């Protein structure tokens, strides 16, 4: 009757525990008015993008592609210094990827029209690592927890970089507390 | 250049900037330094100077009056003046219209369409709001599938 | 339980028939990836690392005429860079890639179950006609030892600037 | 009430098919899992994708270093294919070649059999430098915490 | 359990001030009816027991090490490289500088990842492994009375934990681990 | 929250006021951080 994550609040009715990472955490009751399938698809997309974002922010500080345009340890500066044509190309490619991966069903009215369409399942398994039922549940839980952790980490990284005006590793190695 | 002069090198534009800055400085001369009025007037002066400098560098053309003029004929050198802003509008307006029409049909197929129109079903309304981002292909798909345009024999009309 | 790690249960994907299978997979990579792919990768790494370690030792011992002139006496990865500039490494990579196209074809026949991992049917002298299991165990053991050895040699070179034997001589 | 963002057009009174295609379980490396024509997975499966990619890399190896190499002068000299003049095409003495498809030099990229070359190489910058987690020349986060704990008002 | 009902098990309370929680069922070695905060109700008993054994073992090794450092017994060549300081903190900093503590960290982490993590996971998934068991009895000292050895190990590890903590803080206060 | 109160919030005038206040805030903040934009910068 009561949520596991927040004992004093009641268990979210729409969260039946089937989905991985379900601890009954929905204090604001978004799941009541928004389909949990759409919510989980969005959660997985955000978590995957933030996983890649954290990895990129941490890696492109140490290893860069050749060229002055790509030579930028600070990620917010890299955003501006990287070739603008290349960034627009990445944007167009992301758009085409969304379209093809979602199979022209990219709206809240048609995304899950096919019963076979499952939340967050875009048909992406190049090496077929998810075909094992024994490890599939563990992999799903790991993916959800990784997405959540990476979302929090990416947010923290972006804003600590706004504050310190220095890369993440450089900040941690030469920390200077905030003064005005 | 079309029929006017670039605004970055116009004596009229420079004179207008000087007049605005001088008005602000005259207003500032009567306030003690560091007081909120002085800070506000200094910020106004900075904003005016930044605006004039940005307009000069934007490539805007300025007439004898010293004010920027817009060349809304289709010239690609002046697309940012009317065309690209117009494209942004058309995008947003089509978004709004498409989602509104979708919600109208959704409420039409309900138990009480009038109730759905005065007291909205905001979950479905937000669903449509989200859908509105590919309205051009969606609207054309509706048109070609024939769900957009109604037949002449199915629309009420007054007698001749 | 696992013969190598007594306190851990035997990895399921490891039945024990494969050469060098002692139930050593504490992190369970076999449960993640296809064991045929993993076996092919292990044998590939084994052979490449054995060639690399033997080449390191033999380059310390001897150097072909002309290559010394081209590389200016450089050793190991410095020789790699000098001969990349020369163009030799380009030829090696071209022909290794030519081999690796058919390597990809063979990898997919392994994944289809038609080919044993690492079996290219190359035995001109017929050494592997008396006990193939024994020779396979020997190959795998030597390849693992050679992977570790080439790691040691390359990183000793990074530490000191000296080849394997030259390091062992000075140190 | 209605649960929004269902993804089902029938819930929102939008056009939709009546029979939805079933989802087969076939995967192509560098491809996707989804409905395909018969024999598509067999003809253009993971084997096709991977072997085609290997062939593409092997063909890239000559292309990356494309150019007329000559040892007439006594040393290996590279000259762009554009230099060669072709008869029988009227005004166009110089004609498009592989460099038109792959303009590495124009962008200042030193391609090689492997993607990157000496002039254009991946840049590895050591982040640590001479810093240590604690009691080091650089003032780290742990150093800040320690100094604050031992601070004097 | 060795000396069940007297030394350990149900109905045993080392400190009668606090009532033996019902969660402590006397099935775990070292169960002497001490859990005033009732963590046993919610915690995973096997995981926490393994943690206790690990902490105790590390504390025992740390007590031995700190003691040999303060007594000044050093391995041949250790003094030349690290130094002749007897202070534990100075020794730690010097070893970190030289690289000794880094290598110890690397190998301890490798052992953790390859042995403790898989073993702990399997135990928590129901392998039946006794907490803190790795099969490390080369000398065969535990074959006679394994339960007695288990209880002795747990108690010695707890005492070593407390002793090591006390020694570190005594070194902080007076500069001497004895803190006489 | 009471379903009747939520319906009252969903009523047309409340939604119009909230949405147009949100839009006005959007435009105001856009003009606050990027003022005097008479043109699309190209
Ligand atoms: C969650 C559960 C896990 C929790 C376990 C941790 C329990 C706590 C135990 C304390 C461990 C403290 C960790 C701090 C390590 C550190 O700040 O780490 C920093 C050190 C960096 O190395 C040190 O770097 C130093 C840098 O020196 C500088 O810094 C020194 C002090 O920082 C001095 O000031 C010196 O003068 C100055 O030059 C030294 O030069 C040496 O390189 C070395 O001592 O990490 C190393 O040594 C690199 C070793 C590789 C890391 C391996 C860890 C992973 C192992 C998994 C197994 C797979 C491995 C493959
Ligand atoms: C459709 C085919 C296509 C074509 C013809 C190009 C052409 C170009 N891209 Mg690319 N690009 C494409 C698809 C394509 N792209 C796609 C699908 C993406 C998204 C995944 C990108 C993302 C992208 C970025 C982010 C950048 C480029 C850049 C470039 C330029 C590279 C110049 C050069 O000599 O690089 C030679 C270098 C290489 C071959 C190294 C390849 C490195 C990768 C990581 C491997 C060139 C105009 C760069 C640019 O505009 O520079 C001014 C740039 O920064 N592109
Ligand atoms: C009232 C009549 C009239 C009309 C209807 C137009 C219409 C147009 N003029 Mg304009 N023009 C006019 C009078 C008019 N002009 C006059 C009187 C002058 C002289 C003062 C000019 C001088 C002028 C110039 C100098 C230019 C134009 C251009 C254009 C075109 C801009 C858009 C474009 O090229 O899309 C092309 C894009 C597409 C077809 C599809 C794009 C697809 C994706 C979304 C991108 C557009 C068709 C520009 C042009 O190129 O016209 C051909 C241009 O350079 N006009
Ligand atoms: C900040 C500047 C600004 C502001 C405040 C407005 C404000 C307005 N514009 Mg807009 N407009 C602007 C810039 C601006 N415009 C620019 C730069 C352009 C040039 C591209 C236009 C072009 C434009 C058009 C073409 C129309 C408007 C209309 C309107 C009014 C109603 C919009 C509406 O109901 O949308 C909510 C959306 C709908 C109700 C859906 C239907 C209407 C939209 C506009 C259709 C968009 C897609 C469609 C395929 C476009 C075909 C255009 C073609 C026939 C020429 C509104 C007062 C409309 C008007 O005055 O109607 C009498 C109108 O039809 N504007
Ligand atoms: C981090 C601690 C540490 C450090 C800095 C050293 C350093 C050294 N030890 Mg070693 N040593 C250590 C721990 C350490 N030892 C331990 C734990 C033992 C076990 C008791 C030994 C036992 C030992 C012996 C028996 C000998 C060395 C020797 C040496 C010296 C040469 C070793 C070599 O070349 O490699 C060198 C100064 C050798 C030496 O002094 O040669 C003259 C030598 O004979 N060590
Ligand atoms: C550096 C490698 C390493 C690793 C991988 C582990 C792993 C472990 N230790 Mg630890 N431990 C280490 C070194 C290490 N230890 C050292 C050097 C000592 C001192 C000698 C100890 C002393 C020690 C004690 C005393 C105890 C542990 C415990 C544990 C276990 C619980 C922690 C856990 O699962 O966290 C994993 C993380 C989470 C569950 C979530 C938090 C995620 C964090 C923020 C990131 C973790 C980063 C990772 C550790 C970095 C290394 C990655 C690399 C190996 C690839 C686990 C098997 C406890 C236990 O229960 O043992 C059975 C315990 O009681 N350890
Ligand atoms: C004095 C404390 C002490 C005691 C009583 C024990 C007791 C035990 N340990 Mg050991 N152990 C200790 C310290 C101790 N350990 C320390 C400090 C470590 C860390 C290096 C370990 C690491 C360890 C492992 C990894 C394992 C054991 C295991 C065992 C059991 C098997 C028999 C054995 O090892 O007898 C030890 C008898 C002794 C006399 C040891 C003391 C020696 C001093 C120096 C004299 C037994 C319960 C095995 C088991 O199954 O545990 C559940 C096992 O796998 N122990
Ligand atoms: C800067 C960024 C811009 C560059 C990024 C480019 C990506 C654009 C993606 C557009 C998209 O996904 O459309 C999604 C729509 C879905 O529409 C929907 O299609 C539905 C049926 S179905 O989805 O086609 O099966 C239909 O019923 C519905 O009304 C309709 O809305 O796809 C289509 O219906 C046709 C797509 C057009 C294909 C040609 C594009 C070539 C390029
Ligand atoms: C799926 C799939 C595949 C795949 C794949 C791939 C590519 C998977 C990639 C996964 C990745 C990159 C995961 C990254 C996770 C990152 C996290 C959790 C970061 C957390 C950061 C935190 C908490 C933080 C922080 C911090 C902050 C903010 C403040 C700082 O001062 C400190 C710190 C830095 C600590 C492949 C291709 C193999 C195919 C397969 O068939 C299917
Ligand atoms: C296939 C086939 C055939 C064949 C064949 C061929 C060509 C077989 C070739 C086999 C080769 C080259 C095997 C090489 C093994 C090398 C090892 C184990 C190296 C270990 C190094 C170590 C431990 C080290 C080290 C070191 C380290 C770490 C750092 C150093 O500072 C120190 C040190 C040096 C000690 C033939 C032709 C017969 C036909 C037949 O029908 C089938
Ligand atoms: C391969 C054939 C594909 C044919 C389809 C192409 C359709 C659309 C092509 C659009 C033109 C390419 O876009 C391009 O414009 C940018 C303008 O800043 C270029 O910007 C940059 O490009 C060059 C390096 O690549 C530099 O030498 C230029 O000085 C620089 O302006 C980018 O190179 C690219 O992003």
């Amino acid at each position: 009757e009561k949520s596991a994550s927040v004992p004093f609040l009641s268990k979210p009715e729409k969260l039946d525990g089937s989905m991985a990472g379900d601890v009954g955490f929905d204090p604001l009751g978004i799941s009541y008015f928004i389909d949990v399938k759409w919510l989980r698809e969005a959660e997985l997309k955000h978590g995957r993008i933030c996983m890649l974002a954290t990895a990129g922010i941490l890696v492109q500080e140490v290893i860069h592609l050749p060229g002055p345009a790509f030579s930028s340890k600070f990620a917010l500066d890299a955003w501006s210094t990287a070739p603008r044509g290349g960034m627009v190309q990445i944007l167009i490619a992301i758009g085409l990827i969304e379209m093809v991966s979602n199979r022209f069903a990219i709206t809240a009215t048609d995304m899950f029209a096919n019963p076979n369409r499952k939340p967050g399942d875009l048909g992406f398994d190049p090496l077929s690592l998810g075909a094992n039922p024994a490890t599939r549940a563990k992999y799903e839980l790991s993916e959800v927890i990784h997405g959540r952790a990476a979302m929090m980490g990416l947010s923290g990284m972006i804003h600590q970089m706004i504050v310190s005006k220095q890369p993440v590793i450089d900040q941690l190695l030469n920390f200077k507390p905030v003064d005005a | 250049v079309a029929g006017l002069t670039p605004c970055k090198d116009s004596k009229d534009f420079q004179r207008r900037l000087d007049g605005s800055v001088k008005k602000l400085k005259t207003r500032l001369a009567k306030y003690e330094k560091g007081t909120p009025p002085a800070l506000a007037l200094e910020k106004q002066i900075e904003r005016t100077q930044a605006r004039f400098e940005r307009y000069g560098k934007a490539g805007l053309l300025c007439g004898t009056d010293g004010l920027p003029h817009l060349i809304t004929d289709g010239r690609w050198s002046h697309s940012g003046e009317f065309v690209i802003p117009g494209l942004f509008f058309l995008y947003i307006a089509g978004w709004i219209g498409w989602v509104g029409r979708s919600y109208v049909l959704f409420a039409r197929e309900s138990d009480k369409p009038t109730e759905k129109e005065i007291i909205l079903d905001v979950p479905a309304a937000l669903s449509f709001v989200s859908t509105g981002f590919i309205w051009p292909v969606s609207a054309f798909k509706e048109f070609t599938s024939g769900n957009l345009i109604a037949d002449e024999s199915e629309i009420t009309v007054s007698p001749r | 339980m696992s013969p190598s790690i007594p306190f851990l249960k035997k990895p399921d994907a490891l039945d024990g028939t494969a050469a060098g299978d002692i139930g050593f997979d504490p992190l369970g990579f076999s449960s993640l990836a296809d064991i045929k792919f993993l076996q092919e990768a292990e044998i590939k790494h084994c052979r490449i690392a054995m060639l690399a370690a033997a080449g390191s030792i033999a380059q310390d011992i001897f150097t072909f005429p002309g290559y010394s002139a081209l590389t200016g006496g450089a050793k190991m990865t410095a020789a790699h860079d000098k001969l990349v500039a020369t163009g030799t490494m380009g030829q090696i990579l071209f022909w290794v890639s030519f081999a690796e196209v058919f390597g990809t074809v063979a990898l997919f026949d392994t994944l289809d179950g038609k080919r044993a991992p690492g079996d290219f049917k190359f035995d001109p002298l017929g050494m592997g006609k008396k006990n193939m299991a024994d020779m396979q165990l020997k190959e795998i053991k030597n390849g693992r030892l050679a992977m570790l050895g080439i790691a040691g040699m390359t990183h000793g070179y990074f530490i000191s600037g000296k080849g394997p034997l030259e390091l062992l001589g000075n140190f | 009430a209605t649960v929004g963002f269902s993804g089902v057009p029938s819930d929102f009174c939008r056009p939709a098919p009546t029979a939805f295609p079933a989802e087969p379980a076939g995967m192509t490396v560098f491809g996707a899992r989804g409905p395909r024509a018969e024999g598509h997975r067999d003809k253009f499966g993971s084997r096709h994708a991977a072997v085609s990619l290997a062939c593409a890399a092997l063909l890239w190896q000559p292309i990356s270093q494309a150019g007329m190499y000559s040892i007439d002068s006594g040393s290996l000299a590279k000259k762009s294919f554009s230099e060669m003049e072709v008869p029988g095409f009227g005004d166009a003495k110089k004609v498009p070649t592989i460099e038109s498809f792959f303009p590495f030099t124009k962008n200042g990229f030193d391609a090689s059999p492997a993607l990157f070359g000496k002039d254009s190489m991946i840049v590895f910058e050591n982040p640590l430098g001479k810093c240590g987690a604690y009691a080091s020349s650089c003032h780290t986060f742990l150093d800040e915490m320690g100094d604050m704990l031992k601070a004097t008002p | 359990l060795y000396k069940e009902g007297s030394l350990q098990g149900k109905g045993v309370n080392c400190i009668p001030i606090f009532k033996r929680p019902d969660s402590l069922k006397g099935d775990a070695v070292g169960d002497m009816g001490f859990d005033p905060f009732g963590f046993s109700s919610w915690v995973d008993m096997n995981y926490v027991r393994e943690a206790e054994i690990k902490h105790g073992r590390i504390a025992m090794l740390a007590f031995a090490g700190i003691v040999v450092e303060v007594l000044g017994i050093k391995a041949p060549g250790a003094g030349k490289i690290l130094g002749s300081s007897t202070d534990i903190f100075e020794i730690h900093n010097a070893a970190v500088e030289k690289g000794s503590m880094g290598q110890i960290l690397l190998w301890c982490g490798f052992f953790e990842m390859t042995a403790g993590l898989p073993a702990m996971q399997q135990m928590l998934e129901g392998s039946g492994r006794t907490p803190g068991d790795f099969g490390f009895d080369p000398l065969g000292l535990g074959k006679k009375d394994f339960a007695q050895m288990q209880i002795k190990e747990i108690q010695n590890g707890r005492l070593a934990m407390l002793a090591v903590s006390g020694m570190v803080h005594h070194a902080l206060i007076n500069g001497k681990v004895q803190g006489l | 929250m009471d379903s009747n109160f939520l319906k009252y919030l969903s009523t047309a005038p409340v939604l119009l006021t909230v949405w147009l206040s949100f839009t006005a805030g959007l435009v105001i903040e856009a003009n606050r951080f990027f003022p005097d934009m008479l043109y699309f910068p190209m």
